[PDB]
């Protein structure tokens, strides 16, 4: 319960040292942030693809449930954070996965005119 | 001379956040060619949740460009819980858009010590003198400044602020500068610097009192 | 984005008017290393020659290159107004860069200086900062040290901020020098000391504090 | 002999309102400093496009000796000052005039590469 609370923080943060260090004491990988975010969705967004498979690692969710129903692979395609994009699918991330709006991770493509997400979003 | 634009995003003033309630952010585009059409601003949210209303502003600048800014304002409660916002700039002839996101800055955290000082009578004017104070040792580096006179806040264009500087360990520090008149602290010797800082316990705030005369 | 952004510097007034031995620095940021060789060429108004510069070239943390050529100038030639030009040159570069520098014209004003000693605060009272006030100089063009015991401290050891416009018609600037019990312990002397071109005579103005007066 | 001394600095200082307020008193128009430059030199050089004119109004010399052998059309030339340019051959200035190295105005356009400047040094 309270080791959790610290985790995600330095999931967002980038806090390898310690995130490499806190599942070492077993962290709950599929925790959650007042919002159902696993650190999967800080890493995602944020360039830390140093920490991005620290999680899928110790067994991350390649999907979690973001309670806007958003899972990682949204929360990567959010950004411009794109060589992060190409893991989420290496290992299947759900490709149409919707939010609770009606959205997936092909939609944000063109919702920025992303014209290389919508050439990798038409793949797998 | 080079034109290259750029964007910038800021994260709310500790004193909007904190002390108003009322936190916004700001997204900042320099050095755009006038009437080439209309820049496009758009705002989001990493959680997909609704943006509010935004303000735009633009203005030609001397030097030929126009700087178009918008502001949003956001929840307390949704930033405070690290709501990331994005900002997306989208132009007619522009190769790729650009994006600057932003949410609130985690890592340890450290309250800032407030020292306030009065300039001695310089020769020349001796009706001005000028109130200085360094704040330094907070983090994170968004902090707020502002001087009160008799305990009410003065206008912020009375006084000019430095922008946060890495101290030599793990925090960071910061000078205001407020000049004075001989009228002012005549009818009342009493000036403070107030910071206001997330780690500023209790309540975000930190001030500190000075005088023109010890 | 990525933006290649060229600065030409002034001499130090500490350069210029103690070591007598002004330089010049030409900045080139936000270079994509390995396209290649950038060109920076030193030039003169008057067309006479120019010294030899030093080059120094350092890829950066975000992976752009930053390149840097400091040139020496004459004493006489800059304070006499010599103009001074960077031309930058680059193969994936359209328009080639060019800033020039010669030296600042205006109203002169020399600084004020005031230093202070932060009280003691809880936790670390092994530690002090001094901080300097130096204001209403005109131009913007300074240099600050802090001495103790009346010799320089290496300038990696105070922070110093970039020049403000005053409400008036000068600048001001701060500096921060944080000092250890040992150092005031065995002399509570130290000065902040502005170099500046109004400053008469020899350009300098200085301020004493100590810690416990 | 004292009046003159003080124009030039706002001669490149771009003191207009002095400047226009100068001559006024009956300036030397061909005032040199120290380097026998008319504010002429110093103003083409620099933007100040605001009196370069100013100047030959009151009748300063559109081709003048600087003590390097430097007309004016030089010190624009210098500078992608490139308007200011414009102006020197409208009424003319010299535009093979040798410095004492052996150098003219249409030899800086390729010394800086400045493709629109060997353009318009093609032409009067």
């Amino acid at each position: 319960s309270d080791l959790g609370k610290k985790l995600l923080e330095a999931a967002r943060a980038g806090q390898d040292d310690e995130v490499r260090i806190l599942t070492a004491n077993g962290a709950d990988v599929n925790a959650n942030d007042y919002w159902g975010h696993t650190p999967l969705h800080l890493a995602a967004m944020l360039g830390h693809l140093e920490i991005v498979e620290v999680l899928l690692k110790n067994g991350a969710d390649v999907n979690a449930t973001g309670n806007t129903g958003r899972t990682p692979l949204h929360l990567a395609a959010w950004a411009d954070h794109l060589e992060i994009v190409e893991v989420l699918l290496k290992h299947g991330a759900d490709v149409n996965a919707q939010d609770k709006f009606g959205k997936t991770a092909f939609d944000i493509s063109i919702d920025n005119g992303n014209e290389d997400l919508a050439e990798i979003l038409q793949k797998l | 001379n080079p034109r290259c634009v750029s964007a910038y995003l800021s994260r709310p003033s500790p004193f909007d956040l904190f002390i108003r309630k009322s936190p916004t952010i700001t997204c900042l585009v320099v050095d755009l060619a006038p009437s080439k059409g209309t820049v496009n601003l758009t705002w989001s949210r990493a959680s997909g949740k609704p943006v509010n209303h935004s303000t735009r502003k633009e203005e030609k600048q001397r030097n030929g460009t126009l700087t178009v800014t918008s502001t949003l304002p956001v929840g307390t409660r949704d930033w405070i819980e690290g709501e990331t916002y994005q900002c997306r700039v989208t132009h007619p002839h522009l190769p790729r858009a650009l994006m600057r996101s932003t949410t609130k800055t985690s890592g340890p955290r450290a309250a800032p010590e407030v020292y306030a000082f009065a300039t001695p009578e310089w020769p020349g004017s001796r009706d001005k003198r000028t109130l200085a104070c360094l704040i330094q040792n907070f983090m994170p580096e968004d902090i707020s400044v502002q001087w009160l006179h008799n305990e009410v806040q003065l206008p912020d264009a009375r006084h000019s602020t430095t922008q946060p500087r890495k101290t030599k360990g793990s925090g960071f520090f910061v000078f205001s500068r407020l000049e004075v008149t001989r009228a002012e602290w005549e009818q009342k010797d009493e000036f403070i610097c107030r910071a206001v800082h997330e780690a500023a316990s209790p309540s975000q705030t930190v001030q500190r009192a000075v005088s023109v005369n010890p």
